[PDB]
């Protein structure tokens, strides 16, 4: 009977209550052998920071623009630094930036710091601190 | 907001003139 | 020498020349009435600068050189808290 | 610093004891845990020595 | 009503109803005595609210539902 | 008032806000005014023909203003007008800017405290404006004065209870 | 000479007299013009005076101090800050001169800049005037 | 309910009253035994400065967030200084601020000053001056 | 004397105490002119205090340092820059004085100007007052 | 340390490191007032940083030069002027510090003032920020 | 030209108010 | 007095436009 003078239908104007992010859960992973972990004949699900460890490991391990399935923001660019394409200081600064920007897309991660950086032989070492909501 | 202040002053002046009588 | 006197409803008469800050007197040929506008100094923050109150519709008289030029009724009253 | 009034976040609860009990225990030279100011902490940082001579003062 | 009845409101009402000459404010002897039982009354009000939802058959949980259907 | 998709007809001032404006707490500036321009204290009734039948003067308004400002209303055959509604008195207003909540909107009553006498007055909101910019939020209201709030209780409404419940 | 700041019966005397003091006074002159004559001027009333004071509050008894028994530097700072905050009306006087009037505090700044724990300050004062209230004629 | 006192009050109108606090009164308390005092088989009432002393003693002796019955304003945070958690100067500043902010909630107390402060062995001493309306 | 900037339980103590510090305070005065008597003035309210600090963050353990164990220069820079970015309300205190108040950071500048890798800085702070909304 | 300006893969390294560098940062504080209380303030967001650089472009190989192989002074001038004219987004980095961000050029001035044919310059850079674009809800 | 800008703003405000409805 | 000057300019413009003819 009565007209609806707005675009759409009354159903589209119901807003679900905004709540905290649901608890982060992920399939367990074995870093030494690079395999998912089975428990009692099924996949094993871990919670909170362990799942975050799995996600961070997987994110760091991939290259940024190599795969079609991923968007342009997923992955890291650490492969461009191999072979000393830049000076040592430029490589250090770029590595810090790459790690920070790659990791920060996850809404469960609040801040990232790359603190220690040392060149010994052909190896580059660094320390990374990640702060989450947990 | 300048237009609002100018309009307020103009309205007040017109009301005073209406009370005083205009030929 | 300009003097301003105010008559209040109860019967009191005040000379407020020492309090007046600005005076204006004007008229036009397309209206039958002349107008007078003036301001006084009155502070609510400071107790020293509190003055008498002049209610609406009380008579005000304007003198220049011991001659009366204007006599009229008070129509508007306004108070700004900053000034 | 001193260890007095250091609170332990790990501990959940401890057996109840009255204020006079805690004071008498401290006077005997014991290191105890007490509940005070809405937390669980140690009472005072004193060692076992109780009898004082001229050579060994209260310090 | 039941939701409105809270520790602050009942405490204010109790202090207004009591008639002494002493000072009634935070840290007073009378205020200290009055508080302590009003908090428990605020706690009791919630169970009093809940009992009606316990009783009926539309929402009875598990064991009370079993009793009422039996 | 059109609230969302619903239409309402409400009477002004029924809802009174909890927040009160005080000089030392949440007021940026105020400007109080009084005016006499729209005063009416005489009513003249004329018949359908234009001939006058009756007149009336209000003494309370006439006490404030010595002059007589007349109004003319006309009654038809099937209407009997009430004179006492047509009188109009002195208008007192306020222009306020300060801090509040999103509850201060047109059609509600608000309370403003006088600094010198520590007296509270009731006002009706006629115009409002809320602005958000650069991380700050301010309100501007146009208020119309109703009356002075009575100290304690005016009629002193007491809860009527029996001495003994049972 | 001596320097005093007094609020009712609450009197304060500065421990160290400053190196100099100066009074600033002005009069308002209105400017207009007349065609073919140029600029003209009229008198528009006198303005309020002002004075600025610079010294320090000693942290110990010096040989050049005006008197003994003065309070600590931060007690003096607290007193003057409270007076400035509440907007009190004070009386300011310098003995053996013509400076004796009512003032109001406009600014107060203090600092530490060496190893002696003395507090250096700058104080800005403005003259205060009262207007008579009209009386109803008999 | 008719007058409009915001621009100015009418000359004939009389102000109803001047606003003042009643005489502060409190049940007497003894400090060496921590009890209320009974007089002729009933509680003894004192007034003004002695009542203010009782209130001040009670306010200083309580902790701030410990008890659910009190609000967030009542109490004192002096228990956070025991054991030299802060340095000595920071301890002095914090003690002064804590005492002032705790005492100033009583409307009958006008100004608080913590003047002296000395460290001797494990004891901190201070002088507090309270100014009231009386 | 010591200088501290603290955000709740997170505290920072400056490693090198500055050469001087000054507090600025002002009050507002409203002026009017009355015919034939001249200018008059009335009190209008007090303004917020301000304080500015200049020093450097050392890159090595100097003899004149306040204590031992402070972080690196750019760690201090990053911590203070984050505090300024989020608009936190901080507590600033100088011991043995009357300076103990809540502030907000207005400016932060840092530089390097010699061969020692020390970082000179300037920090501007402004007093913070919370507004009280009355209720009934 | 080293100083770099890079536009995509087009990288430029300054032959002579300047005598000093400084970062300027500010936050916006809104000012208001309340009757009988005085001035109050609120937080209004952070502002963009800025840095200014002063050095010269050598016309010969010096012992204090950062590296060998750099272009002629007016080649460097032409490159930077083209970048400033087109309004490119660049990346500015000083190694061994925390300075690594995207910038846009605000001013560029150069001069000659002796017999060595070296070109002295001053470069003003301003930080650049991007806003996220909203996404339609699924 | 100030009068032209003021008139333009006043006209736009009056048109918006007319669309919204004025008692 | 700004309102008076603005009103004077507006009145002059309107009178000129009336003389010129407005559709």
């Amino acid at each position: 009977s009565t007209i609806f003078p707005f675009i759409g239908v009354p159903e589209d104007y119901i807003l679900p209550k905004t709540e905290e992010l649901p608890i982060f859960r992920e399939v367990a992973w074995d870093f030494e052998k690079d395999e998912p972990i089975l428990e009692k004949g099924d996949f094993k699900i871990i919670e909170k920071k362990e799942a975050l460890k799995v996600w961070i490991y997987k994110c760091i391990k991939t290259n940024r623009y190599e795969h079609e399935i991923y968007s342009l923001e997923y992955g890291t660019e650490l492969s461009e630094l191999i072979g000393q394409k830049y000076t040592k200081g430029l490589t250090e600064s770029e590595a810090s930036r790459f790690i920070k920007e790659a990791l920060l897309i996850n809404p469960y991660i609040l801040e990232v710091n790359v603190k220690s950086a040392n060149f010994n032989r052909d190896i580059l070492s660094a320390n990374v601190k990640v702060s989450t909501i947990y | 907001a300048d237009i609002e202040k100018i309009t307020s002053k103009l309205v007040a002046s017109i009301q005073l003139a209406q009370l005083g009588g205009v030929l | 020498m300009i003097k301003i006197w105010v008559h209040i409803k109860n019967g009191s008469i005040y000379d407020i020349t020492d309090i007046v800050d600005k005076v204006s007197w004007s008229g036009d040929y397309k209206s039958p009435s002349r107008t007078l506008e003036f301001s006084i100094i009155q502070s609510s923050f400071d107790n020293v600068f509190q003055q008498i109150d002049i209610p609406i519709a009380s008579t005000v008289c304007f003198y220049v050189d011991e001659k009366e030029l204007f006599r009229g009724m008070i129509i508007n009253r306004s108070k700004d808290s900053s000034s | 610093q001193s260890v007095t009034y250091t609170k332990l976040s790990d501990v959940v609860d401890i057996p109840k004891m009255t204020k006079v009990d805690a004071e008498s225990r401290v006077n005997k030279g014991e290191l105890i845990l007490i509940k005070e100011a809405g937390a669980i902490r140690i009472a005072r940082g004193v060692n076992s020595l109780t009898e004082l001579t001229a050579e060994k003062g209260e310090m | 009503m039941y939701s409105d009845q809270t520790y602050e409101v009942i405490k204010n009402r109790t202090l207004e109803n009591i008639n002494l000459d002493i000072y009634k404010g935070e840290g007073s002897f009378l205020n200290n005595m009055v508080s302590g039982n009003n908090l428990e009354l605020s706690k009791i009000y919630l169970e009093l609210s809940k009992m009606h939802k316990m009783a009926f058959i539309q929402d009875t949980y598990n064991q009370f539902l079993d009793k009422r259907v039996n | 008032e059109a609230n969302l998709d619903k239409f309402n007809v409400i009477e002004k001032g029924t809802v009174t806000l909890s927040v009160m404006f005080e000089e030392g707490f949440n007021i940026i500036n105020t400007t109080f005014s009084e005016s006499m321009e729209n005063v009416k204290n005489k009513v003249i009734v004329v018949d359908q023909y234009g001939s006058k039948i009756s007149e009336k003067i209000d003494n309370e308004i006439f006490k404030e203003v010595n002059v007589i400002m007349q109004k003319v209303i006309q009654q038809q055959e099937n209407q009997d007008v009430d004179i006492d509604s047509e009188f109009n008195g002195i208008e007192k207003s306020c222009s306020l800017k300060g801090y509040g909540d999103v509850s201060c909107i047109t059609g509600r009553g608000v309370k403003v405290k006088d600094s010198y006498t520590k007296l509270v007055g009731l006002f009706y909101i006629d115009t409002d404006k809320h602005t958000w910019q650069n991380g700050e939020y301010q309100i501007e209201l146009e208020l119309n004065f109703q009356n002075l709030m009575d100290e304690k209780s005016a009629g002193q409404d007491e809860p009527k209870e029996e001495s003994n419940l049972g | 000479m001596e320097m005093w700041l007094r609020q009712a019966e609450d009197r304060f005397r500065f421990p160290v007299f400053p190196s100099s003091f100066s009074i600033n006074g002005k009069a308002a002159v209105n400017s207009s013009s007349i065609l073919k004559i140029g600029e003209i001027a009229t008198f528009g009333g006198v303005a309020l005076k002002s004075i600025s004071i610079s010294s320090f509050f000693p942290n110990k008894d010096y040989t050049f101090c005006d008197y003994t028994g003065f309070p600590s530097p931060y007690d003096c700072v607290n007193k003057i800050e409270k007076w400035m905050k509440e907007g009190f009306i004070l009386r300011f006087t310098i003995t053996e001169t013509n400076i004796n009037m009512e003032v109001i505090i406009e600014g107060f700044s203090y600092e530490e800049r060496d190893g002696t724990r003395d507090v250096y300050f700058t104080l800005d004062l403005k003259e205060y005037k009262r207007i008579k209230i009209p009386k109803v004629t008999p």
